[PDB]
């Protein structure tokens, strides 16, 4: 379904859920259908669609009931137990898959193998399938959440040239002066996981400063190129060589790294810094003057591979991991929305 | 309360008044480890300094509430909550069951079982599940009825 | 607009900037759409152009076709995902004889390696009103990757590559500078044009500095709290001092020429003349950066850092009369390959210019793809046509439903070596049948279009030479974006 | 099934062909009469401000009015180029751009013959027009004796065809020897162009030295015999501060009184520091306080104040000096001198003429003359002037013009047709005739029979005879060299370069698609 | 009627054309030809106008009969150059002091404005100005230095000549009552006499109650020692420049400065320092220790009347060396519009003279250059045969127009009057 919302927001769509929330429906009774639809996308990923098939089938097969002078709370009096059988029935039903002849892995392959089918990756499920699978598997903590292995999403390029990620990933270059003199590949990195703003306070806290004598000048100006000497050196003391901040990285603190031969990034996502550290197996520290060679992080490659000329940070190939990053092409950029729905309806499966 | 200014005169007091801000609060911190606590709850605010030493001493924050919870919350594990951060009594702690990430629905979302108690309440439509909290609470006054007279 | 003789789109934003060009992506960026699949499609061209850079037109007329092949077996009762899904499979099967039947340009020796690449160039500019010089602005591109492109890491940047554009005489004096160009002046109108390197250095070395020539202040807010008057004259004293403080560490640390970020002070810039040392007044962050890297120097925080080590070498520096009338501009030229490399464009017209840059862009983007897979394949329509072939043959032995779509994916790529040879000056069916033909009787795969005119069809010795990616990318979007377009039916606008 | 949004225009192939010619002719057709010696002025004027002007320069009317026709406002900005590549050639380069494009359309319907194919073969004829054009080229050498003679026709040339075209001799010297006197440097900002209201238009003038629009420190004495300048950008009235943010936190009031006398005294050293240098004058690009004023009349040093970046500069070339801040060490920087300071009287307005100077590498002509738009019209007619010369120091090769020029031209691209064949041989022709089109004109605005008058000029220039030009007052073909109608090479070899480029942009229009406006 | 409001009345030409409405472009042309008259001489903006009028018309009637405007353009600038030189023949030159005609020569371009009642008066009041004004060397004088002040009042009548300076604003009397301060000697000051702040951003901080009455102390002090070093240079009339900077003159200043009686006038603009200082004998003071009895005036009298109600400020008696001389006159008029029209007809006489300075000769008048050119001009083009003659003859029938209007406003024949008076001319010549 092609949807255009009252915004000019063009959507392609097959998730039920997310047809049934780009229609505004106004209609108190019918909403609950996008309720329905909705707890479904909420606890299971697929069956958004069904969900809502069955709702309305049932409310229409209890209409010719309600022609003729019947009670609807009878009514109601036999489909709470017909639910209740039908769950009575698909528990009987239901099949354990590790007491009979399956694979490891085949057991999430042929599931999601069945969520792609009916969606646009269908011709495509094969790649997908041994990708998002895979995918939940890095994932794995003794118990999961998929808010660590976030989807990122770059314009342009087949739907199959999509990349898994053993590490992370940003959608996200930033450009400061030193940051093209700079080294954009590294082999065995150690990658500090930092937090606070390395310039001269760029949005820190304020004290106004008042000198009677003149050479407490040179002094005060000499006292902050002081200040931020120990907390750079106070990195390259560390062992490190990639610099990864939720704050931002100035002109002025890129150039020291930029000389000193080491990578540094700033303003990072605040998502992907969370899903660096579980991939990178580092510690996010928001002091540099405490910093002991216990919070770094490794990888088997960085390099800023450039995909859809837009500049992408992969750090990549982390032995134990408990995170990974999708990143995902198509054709359109509404091809990108519809794989994206597509793929969340086969890892939730999974 | 009033206005903070901070008038720095030397160099001097640069260097010695960041760096000082460093042990600061992680002598505030350090006050609440020493007295063997696994469970700061926060009603108010929280700095990115003095998250990142709790961080490092093995302690669980929740930030969020405000004063609906305190109080719920207060009566659940036994604590009594002190508004000068300087008092962290033995006397006047916790002691919880179990504080883990209970996923549900999807939603990350922490746990205090094991008085106040909570009912889960799941289903469908939100817009039902509000009735029944209605019904739930039609009973649950009807139980503080009995009790009174 | 398709090929080399293809026509120019004169398209006009709506307040009233005028734009005249080829880059089908472009074109379709320009136009004021609404029907939500045409909105698709400039989408879908502006796919392509990231991802590659060239084919952007050719990328529609292929998805159109095959929309138009779906059409007609629509309207014979046929299923569209069933249909969606036997383009796909027919899809896989054009770029699988494409990959087995691509030239290499990775068993070449180096001396034809650089022009395999210039002959990519020539192909992607032959189309576009550069034309006129593709002798000249293909050995630009070709020149730019090489010398940018880490070798073993295969990887170019377009952000080291600057894109200058200036407004005067004819599109042939483009030029490619082995440095930088500024807006800028010299701070001082006295300072010299010409800066000469002292003989024995072989290096002009550079004060890249990050500082402004002024008395320094802290970044905190701040105030004196002067009571003493000798004490202002302490102050004052200081000021012309912490002057002369910074003139010498720059003299003192060997350098004939001062680039500085932010701006000089008005004392400071007298002091600069007198020692002879020609300064630029507020130069740009990026601009810094690709100065830096070109010199071979270093950046420069403060005037204690400052060393005879972090200098940047140069083989001349001269401010040059960019207009006769307009206004300076400063060239700092090598002689030697340096990592960064300015692209200096220049058109008898401000529409010629923006043009002329969008051609090079284009012809350094064929050039890039090559540089990351160092295989080509043949255009002139070849490319299409074997694909055609390969998918027409298979069609019979695929059976059933499919038959009828890869029959169709096959007919419908037929159209870009039609509407080359319509747009050329020649028969379609006659160029086709006779293309198609040629390409059996022969085991040759590369016959195509002489659309210039010559007596051969053969895009070998013609030299009409293709990426391989491009061949590739520019199909399997077209099939996709066809897929998702058959597999709606059900259609939700709202109102504005 | 209707693809764009609403108010937006779809002008395809057949449609657009049109356009395309239609704007390019209409405009070319519109600076026609500016043409040529016998050549007629337009008059401009806005629907804003009550303004208007009565001009030449082909560039300055294209730039002015409005227009719709994308194809035209592409000729429109091919004619800014030019006016910054060669400063003439305004009206040259649009004509033989329309010319070329009306000479298209010809073949396009007429014929029937491929844009793409007349474009391949607008192509070999220009590299042909600009071949032959360098062979007949006349590059005059070290002697400047023969050069200057040169450089006064160049001029004599460009100015017949505006209101100087009169008074054609005396200005083609005020500007030759302008423009020599500048020395070689090619920025024009170093002669300041003065227009004053009043007199004769012969009344104009290049001053011996330089004029300035500016006044004497105030009771100062009124004319300086024997100078000796310096030339400044320090402050002064705003009281020189370090930077930053330097608070006076005086505890009682005592102090601020010293504090006052301190700032009073940082400045009777700064001028005493200045008084070092052995001076007479002071002339400085910022104001002079009220208190520095006196400092400098009570020692005799006359200071003028007001003066920008501009007149600075220009004071720097004319009396030798240098434009100093600091003045810390007055041994190093190298003071200026001239002979007389005295302030003159132009119709109302006081100005300080220095007169008699070191080095002359910077000067000024005052304009006169009756109308406001007189005065505007001589200074866009000179700056014309000022220009070809000023690029002739640059690019110092010589073309005859007169018609000459493109005639050559449309010898060396007919007989390349000879050669060529085909249909593009059809456009190569055209080409050449469209650099016909050209004396069309020039006669055409002077009223001969122009199609008797060009065809007596094409048989003696085929036929060998490549000086001959037209004599625009006689209505005969004359000699060019011996008539001296001289023209820069740099500034035909744009007009050919710049138009065939123009014709190649269009020509590959096929569809203009315009937008909804803003 | 001003688009603004304002009401204007008056004959000056440039002046009429400026203040109506004119749209045509060409037409605007004309204003401008006018303002570059009065940029020249100051008189003939009329003259210039109707010329261009009558030649375009001439221009019109050579169009129909089909002539090439170049031809007509750069014919009828021929027609120019040989009637300027005609001119330059045909004047009798003037002792460029003498005023028996020098007065006559302003008696006639004052003889057409509302004005011409007291030409009698307003003309030698006029010449006797300019050549104070002038030189030896001559030049091109400027009448900037000639300083006309208007209040209104009165009558024209009571216009008058001041021995010395007139000026713009009046004694302060906020403080005390100094107003008429005999056997004066004026300081001029462009310093501030206030409490004053340092050009940088300053504040008196107060810690103690006891350093509170300390702070008025020095503040009462400070203001006296400026007016106590003004009195010791011994001057009895301050005058002050522009104080729009910040400080002014301070109220507590000015009291001292009343009881000290010491006459004041403060807020005196830039522009007009550079007149004062000449036309007072006295050098401009910047700072208080450059204050000195050396530069210091010496007049006479000041003395501020009371005129209409409304005061002006008198200096009269000047003593000293004038090695630059400078005049004032204090114009009256009944109604504002008589003021203005006033101004406009001195500054048109005092130009006629300054024209006088420029080229040193005078011709005779009431159309008879007009009418000789006219006659001389024709005989030339009888020479002169084919086209380039009917231009210069249409040209010389032109410039007639002149003496035409001048009896048209008159209510006379015009055409008896001209044929008569160029008849008269091709005998009695230059006169007539
Ligand atoms: N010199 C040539 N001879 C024959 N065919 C050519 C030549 N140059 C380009 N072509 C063909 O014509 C097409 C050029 O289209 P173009 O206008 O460059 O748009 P795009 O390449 O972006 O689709 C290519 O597909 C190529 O195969
Ligand atoms: N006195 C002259 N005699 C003959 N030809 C002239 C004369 N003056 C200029 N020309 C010719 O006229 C043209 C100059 O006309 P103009 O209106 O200045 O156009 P543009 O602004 O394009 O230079 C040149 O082609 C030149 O050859
Ligand atoms: F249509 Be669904 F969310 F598999
Ligand atoms: F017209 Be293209 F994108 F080479
Ligand atoms: F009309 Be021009 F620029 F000589
Ligand atoms: F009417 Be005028 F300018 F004497
Ligand atoms: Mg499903
Ligand atoms: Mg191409
Ligand atoms: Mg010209
Ligand atoms: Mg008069």
């Amino acid at each position: 379904i092609l949807i255009v919302t009252s915004n000019q927001k063009t959507t392609i769509s097959n998730d039920g859920a997310t047809i049934l929330k780009l229609l505004d429906v106004v209609h108190p009774a019918a909403k609950t259908l996008v309720d329905i639809s909705r707890a479904q996308d909420a606890e299971v990923g697929d069956g958004t669609t069904s969900v809502t098939i069955l709702a309305g089938e049932l409310m229409k097969e209890a209409k010719p009931f309600l022609e003729e002078g019947i009670s609807s709370h009878l009514i109601m009096k036999g489909y709470r137990k017909a639910v209740s059988l039908a769950v009575e029935k698909i528990n009987e039903l239901a099949v354990d898959i590790t007491s009979e002849k399956s694979s490891g892995r085949e057991l999430l392959e042929r599931c999601a193998r069945t969520a792609m089918s009916s969606k646009l990756i269908h011709n495509n499920a094969d790649f997908f399938v041994k990708m998002c699978v895979d995918a939940v598997l890095s994932l794995d903590r003794n118990d999961l959440d998929d808010k660590l292995i976030g989807i990122k999403k770059i314009p342009g390029g087949a739907m199959e040239e999509s990349l898994f990620i053993n590490g992370v990933a940003f959608k996200k270059t930033f450009s400061y002066a030193g940051f093209e003199q700079q080294p954009k590949k590294f082999n065995n990195p150690k990658i500090l996981s930092l937090n606070v703003e390395l310039e001269l306070k760029a949005e820190k806290d304020n004290a106004e400063v008042r000198v009677e004598h003149v050479e407490d000048y040179q002094a005060i100006v000499d006292a902050e190129w002081q200040l931020i000497f120990e907390k750079l050196r106070q990195v390259e003391e560390t062992g490190a060589n990639i610099v990864l901040s939720k704050l931002p990285i100035g002109d002025l603190a890129t150039q020291f790294f930029a000389d000193r031969n080491i990578f540094c990034a700033g303003r990072v996502s605040a998502d992907d810094m969370n899903r660096v550290i579980q991939a990178v197996g580092g510690s996010i520290q928001s002091t540099t003057s405490d910093i002991k060679p216990e919070h770094l992080g490794t990888c088997a490659l960085f390099e800023e591979m450039q995909i859809g000329s837009e500049r992408y940070n992969l750090f990549q190939g982390c032995p134990q991991a408990k995170t990974c990053t999708l990143l995902l092409r198509g054709g359109a950029e509404q091809v990108i929305a519809e794989v994206e729905r597509s793929l969340h309806d086969a890892i939730m499966i999974v | 309360e009033t206005k903070g200014t901070v008038l720095l005169h030397n160099a001097q007091e640069m260097l010695d008044f960041s760096k000082g801000e460093e042990k600061q609060i992680d002598a505030m911190m350090k006050e609440i480890a020493d007295m063997g606590v696994e469970c700061i709850v926060a009603g108010a605010g929280v700095g990115e300094l003095a998250l990142h030493y709790l961080n490092r001493y093995g302690i669980l924050v929740l930030k969020v509430p405000s004063k609906f919870e305190l109080r719920r919350l207060c009566r659940v594990c036994g604590a009594t909550p002190l508004p000068r951060l300087g008092a962290p009594t033995p006397e006047e702690l916790g002691l919880v069951e179990t504080v883990k990430t209970m996923e549900i629905g999807g939603d990350r979302v922490t746990v205090f079982k094991q008085r106040t108690s909570t009912i889960i309440l799941r289903g469908a439509t939100q817009n039902n599940l509000d009735d029944i909290e209605r019904a739930i609470d039609d009973g649950v006054a009807a139980v503080k009825g009995l009790m009174k007279p | 607009s398709l090929g080399p003789r293809g026509l120019d789109k004169i398209l006009i934003s709506p307040d009233g900037e005028i734009t005249i060009t080829n880059d089908g992506a472009t074109i379709l960026s320009q136009m004021e759409l609404d029907n939500e699949i045409a909105k698709l499609l400039v989408q879908l061209s502006k796919s392509q152009d990231d991802e590659i850079g060239d084919g952007t037109t050719g990328v529609v007329v292929l998805a159109s076709a095959l929309l138009d092949q779906a059409l007609e077996l629509i309207q014979k009762g046929i299923h569209p995902i069933k249909i969606a899904n036997g383009f796909d499979e027919a899809a896989k099967l054009a770029i699988s004889k494409l990959e087995e039947t691509c030239d290499d340009i990775s068993a070449s020796n180096d001396e034809l390696f650089r022009d395999f690449l210039l002959r990519a160039a020539k192909t992607s500019l032959g189309s576009k009103i550069v034309s006129k010089d593709h002798d000249r602005f293909a050995e630009m591109a070709v020149e730019a990757v090489i010398n940018v492109m880490d070798k073993d890491r295969k990887d170019v940047d377009f952000d080291l590559i600057k894109m200058q554009g200036r407004v005067g005489g004819s599109i042939s004096d483009s030029k490619l500078i082995n440095g930088v160009i500024l807006d800028k002046d010299f701070s001082h109108p006295q300072m010299p044009k010409c800066v000469l390197p002292k003989e024995g250095s072989d290096g002009v070395k550079l004060a890249i500095l990050t500082c402004p020539f002024e008395p320094p202040k802290p970044k905190t807010k701040h105030k004196l709290d002067i009571s003493s008057v000798e004490e202002y004259q302490k102050l004052q004293t200081y000021e012309q001092d912490k002057f002369k403080e910074m003139i010498d560490d720059v003299k003192k640390a060997g350098a004939d020429v001062v680039i500085c970020q932010w701006g000089f002070d008005d004392e400071a810039n007298h002091l600069l003349l007198q020692n002879d040392l020609p300064a630029v007044r507020w130069v740009g962050g990026q601009e810094l950066e690709h100065i830096a890297i070109s010199t071979n120097g270093r950046i420069v925080p403060r005037f204690q850092d400052l060393s005879k080590d972090k200098l940047g070498t140069c083989s001349r520096i001269y401010e040059q009369e960019f207009g006769t009338t307009k206004d300076r501009m400063l060239i700092i030229e090598q002689s030697k390959e340096t990592k960064t490399v300015t692209c200096f464009v220049r058109g008898s017209n401000k529409m010629i210019v923006d043009e002329a840059e969008r051609a090079l862009h284009d012809s350094l983007c064929v050039v890039r793809n090559l540089v990351k897979d160092s295989r080509v394949v043949y255009g002139g329509g070849a490319a299409e046509v074997t694909m055609s072939l390969a998918v027409s043959e298979e069609a019979d032995k695929q059976r059933g439903i499919d038959q009828y779509a890869f029959r169709g994916f096959a007919q419908a790529l037929d159209t870009i070596p039609m509407t080359l040879a319509e747009n050329s000056g020649l028969d379609p069916i006659g160029t086709l049948s006779t293309l198609k033909s040629k390409q059996l009787k022969e085991k040759i795969s590369n016959i195509g279009v002489d659309c210039l005119g010559y007596g051969s069809n053969d895009m070998k010795e013609l030299f009409v030479v293709d990426p391989f990616i491009g061949k590739k990318q520019q199909i399997l979007l077209a099939t996709q974006l066809c897929r998702m377009i058959l597999k709606i039916d059900n259609v939700i606008i709202s109102g504005k | 099934v209707q693809i764009f949004g609403d108010q937006v225009t779809e002008e395809r192939a057949e449609n657009a062909r049109l356009s395309a010619f239609v704007g390019a002719i209409a405009v070319g057709d519109l600076v026609k009469s500016t043409l040529g010696p016998k050549g007629m002025d337009k008059l401009l004027q806005s629907a804003s401000s009550n303004t208007c002007m009565v001009t030449n320069d082909g560039a300055t009317i294209l730039k002015s009015i409005p227009l719709d026709n994308p194809a035209a406002k592409v000729l429109v900005n091919i004619s800014k180029v030019q006016d910054d590549e060669v400063g003439d050639g305004t009206t040259s380069v649009t004509v033989l751009s329309a010319e070329l494009l009306r000479e298209a359309e010809k073949l396009i319907d007429q014929s029937k013959i491929h844009p793409q194919t007349i474009i391949e073969g607008y192509r070999l004829a220009s590299a042909a027009a600009l071949d032959a054009l360098t062979k007949a080229a006349v590059d005059n050498s070290h002697d400047k004796t023969m050069f200057r003679e040169d450089l006064i026709h160049i001029a004599k040339t460009t100015l017949s065809s505006k209101i100087l075209s009169q008074d054609k001799d005396h200005f083609a010297e005020l500007a030759t020897n302008a423009i020599l006197r500048l020395k070689g440097s090619t920025n024009l900002e170093h002669i300041q162009i003065i227009k004053i209201l009043g007199g004769k238009l012969s009344d104009s003038f290049l001053d011996e030295g330089f004029i300035l629009a500016k006044k004497f420190g105030n009771n100062q004495p009124k004319r300086i015999e024997n100078a000796k300048i310096l030339i400044a950008n320090t402050t002064l009235d705003t009281d020189k501060v370090k930077i930053f943010g330097t608070k006076f936190k005086v505890d009682s009031t005592a102090k601020l009184a010293q504090l006052e006398k301190a700032e009073r005294e940082k400045m009777k050293n700064k001028i005493a520091k200045i008084s070092k240098f052995g001076i007479n004058t002071f002339i400085n690009r910022q104001l002079i306080y009220d208190y520095p004023e006196q400092l400098f009349t009570d020692l005799g040093i006359n200071s003028i104040e007001h003066a920008d970046f501009e007149g600075v500069e220009r004071l720097a070339l004319v009396t030798g000096g240098e434009v100093v801040s600091t003045f810390d060490e007055p041994s190093k920087c190298k003071l200026g001198e001239c002979d007389v300071i005295e302030e003159i009287m132009l119709g109302e307005q006081p100005f300080l003429k220095f007169s008699g100077c070191k080095a002359g590498e910077a000067c000024t002509i005052v304009l006169r003359g009756a109308t406001d738009q007189t005065l505007d019209e001589a200074e866009r007619s000179l700056h014309d002037a000022l220009s070809v010369l000023s690029q002739t120091t640059k690019e110092t090769r010589t073309v005859l013009g007169g018609g000459c020029a493109e005639m050559v031209m449309s010898k060396a691209v007919d007989t390349e047709a000879q050669n060529i064949d085909g249909k593009k041989s059809l456009a190569v022709e055209a080409f050449a005739r469209a650099l016909r089109q050209l004396p069309t004109i020039l006669a055409d605005n002077a009223g001969f029979d122009s199609s008797e008058l060009v065809s007596k000029l094409r048989s003696s220039i085929y036929n060998g005879i490549s000086t001959s030009g037209l004599d625009l007052n006689n209505g005969t073909i004359a000699d060019m060299r011996q008539l001296g109608i001289v023209e820069s090479y740099k500034l035909k070899r744009a007009v050919v370069s710049s138009a065939s480029e123009a014709a190649e942009v269009l020509l590959r229009v096929d569809n203009i698609i315009r937008a909804r406006p803003r | 009627k001003t688009s603004r409001g304002e009401i204007i009345i008056s004959n000056d030409g440039h002046t009429i054309l400026k203040q109506m409405a004119i749209l045509h472009p060409v037409a605007r042309m004309l204003v401008e030809v006018s303002a570059a008259q009065d940029s020249e001489a100051g008189d003939g903006t009329t003259s210039v106008v109707i010329l261009t009028g009558a030649l375009l018309g001439a221009a019109e009637r050579l169009l129909n009969k089909g002539i090439h405007p170049t031809i007509i353009a750069d014919s009828f600038q021929s027609a120019a150059k040989r009637s300027v030189d005609i001119l330059l023949e045909m004047c009798h030159k003037v002792s460029l002091s003498d005023r028996e005609q020098l007065v006559r020569a302003a008696s006639t371009s004052l003889s057409s404005k509302i004005v011409s009642q007291y030409s009698s008066f307003l003309a030698p009041l006029a010449v006797d100005s300019v050549l104070k004004i002038s030189d030896e060397n001559s030049k091109n004088v400027d009448l900037n230095d000639i300083r006309l002040v208007k209040k209104v009042g009165g009558t024209i009548d009571d216009t008058e000549m001041i021995d010395g300076v007139v000026l713009t604003q009046t004694a302060i009397k906020s403080a005390g009552g100094p107003t008429r301060k005999e056997k004066a000697k004026i300081g001029l000051i462009q310093f501030q006499i206030s409490p004053p702040k340092p050009d940088t951003e300053n504040n008196i901080i107060v810690n103690d109650y006891r350093q509170m009455d300390k702070i008025l102390k020095e503040e009462r002090a400070y203001l006296l020692n400026i007016c106590k070093k003004i009195k010791k240079a011994k001057c009895n009339v301050l005058l002050i420049q522009k104080s729009i900077l910040r400080d002014a003159v301070n109220d507590l200043a000015l009291h001292f400065l009343s009881k000290l009686n010491i006459m004041v006038v403060k807020d005196i603009e830039r522009e007009e320092i550079e007149f004062l200082s000449k036309g007072l004998g006295c050098k401009p003071i910047a700072d208080i220790e450059l204050f000195t009895e050396d530069r210091l005036d010496s007049a006479d009298l000041v003395e501020e009347i009371d005129s209409d109600g409304s005061k002006i400020v008198r200096v009269t008696g000047i003593r000293n060396n004038n090695a630059r001389p400078t005049v004032s006159v204090v114009i009256r008029g009944a109604n504002n519009m008589i003021i203005d029209e006033t101004e406009r007809s001195l500054h048109d006489a005092l130009c006629v003279i300054r024209c006088l300075v420029k080229e040193r000769g005078l011709i005779a008048g009431g159309g008879a250059p007009e009418i000789e050119i006219s006659r001389r001009l024709s005989k030339e083009a009888r020479s002169m045969e084919g086209v380039q003659a009917f231009i210069w003859q249409e040209f010389a029938s032109a410039l007639e127009v002149i003496p035409t209007t001048l009896a048209e406003n008159a209510g006379l024949n015009s055409i008896k009057v001209v044929t008569e008076l160029r008849s008269k001319h091709e005998n009695g010549e230059l006169n007539d």
